[PDB]
């Protein structure tokens, strides 16, 4: 196919290069046609522009309570104590001849049992008070200053994804307050 | 909050629909499909109306935006 | 008012509506909605049969009768709406 290959290679370097290169190619080689295409003078003229387009573009290819509390407390001193996820020190008292109010999950008490949880945990890690305890609390207030930069810091990078937050839902929701209202149908 | 407010009623719908369409969770005491009285067909807007909490609720969080007849019932909070 | 309207289609399943779509390269996600068959350049008769339809950018929007709960898997161009 000379005159597709002719089309496709001004296409590529048109694509390269372009139309300057087309004025200027065809004032060089405006004796002969086989600028012709690059020129008004062959059948290529159409076919060659467009495809210079495509392969620019990338469509065309290489040309080829205290007691409420209270039992929180202990029960945070039963999930201190419960070893075993079906087996603890609270199974027995669930089902064992008295009320049991803070074993629902359902109930928001449930909430405030698993933040007693926490923190008897929080007493519960070795380095929490179990017979390790690190100084650097009770005569360190340079990492205090560490700790406070630190959280700091976590303060700073939740505003930036607060604020980069809104302005994608603000976004989204203008998206879809423009959204297609007038072409709906199904296919 | 012991039912299913499910708007998007098909054509075919009756209570019996509803009925069974929200049973498999729990068992639906009242129901019905509110009908604009001017065409005898269901317009959209049902209410299931169960015994339990729990069914009711897994229900509407389940069945969100299905196809019935071809038609798309949305089973959400009742108020 | 630099809405291309490139007329791609809707190729989605329903039946939990599904859709595949190409990828725009932009943090929009797709918006649905479902409302009333009441707005259009004809609006023939019989209008209470509404439109549920998710559009976004690259794709022919998925819209149909229908008289967050979704998502789209960006770097696997899937649109997933249950």
């Amino acid at each position: 196919p000379e005159v597709r290959n002719i089309v496709d290679k001004t296409a590529s370097f048109v694509a390269r290069n372009g139309p300057e290169f087309e004025a200027r190619i065809r004032q060089n080689e405006i004796n002969n046609p086989k600028f012709n295409f690059l020129n008004p003078n062959d059948p290529y003229h159409a076919y060659y522009r467009h495809k210079v387009s495509e392969f620019k573009e990338g469509k065309a290819q290489e040309p080829s309570s205290a007691f409420d509390l209270d039992v929180v407390k202990l029960t945070a001193q039963f999930v201190a104590r419960n070893g075993r996820q079906f087996l603890t020190q609270l199974m027995q008292k669930e089902q064992r001849n008295y009320q049991f109010d803070f074993l629902r999950p359902q109930h928001s008490l449930f909430n405030y049992f698993t933040k007693l949880v926490e923190q008897y945990t929080k007493i519960l890690i070795p380095p929490k008070g179990l017979f390790s305890k690190l100084k650097k609390e009770a005569e360190n207030p340079r990492e205090v200053l560490d700790q406070v930069c630190y959280r700091v810091e976590w303060a700073k990078f939740q505003e930036r994804e607060r604020k980069k937050e809104e302005e994608e839902k603000e976004k989204e929701r203008v998206a879809y307050a423009q959204i297609d209202w007038h072409d709906f149908v199904v296919v | 909050k012991r039912v299913l407010y499910v708007g998007g009623l098909a054509e075919e719908v009756d209570d019996k629909v509803l009925h069974a369409a929200f049973i498999p969770f729990g068992d639906i005491t009242d129901i019905q499909i509110p009908l604009d009285y001017e065409t005898e067909k269901h317009r959209g807007f049902a209410f299931v109306e169960f015994e339990l909490a729990e069914d009711a609720a897994a229900a509407i969080d389940n069945m969100n935006e299905s196809e019935l007849f071809g038609r798309t019932i949305r089973v959400n909070l009742a108020k | 008012k630099f809405v291309k309207i490139g007329r791609p289609g809707y190729k989605v399943t329903k039946q939990l509506f599904q859709i595949d779509y190409p990828e725009i390269a932009e943090g929009i996600m797709p918006r649905h909605r479902f409302m009333s068959a009441y707005e259009q350049r004809i609006e023939p008769p019989d209008r209470r049969w509404q439109y549920l339809l998710m559009a976004a950018e690259p794709y022919e929007t998925i819209a149909f009768k229908v008289p967050f709960w979704t998502h789209w898997n960006r770097e696997t161009k899937q649109f997933f709406l249950q």
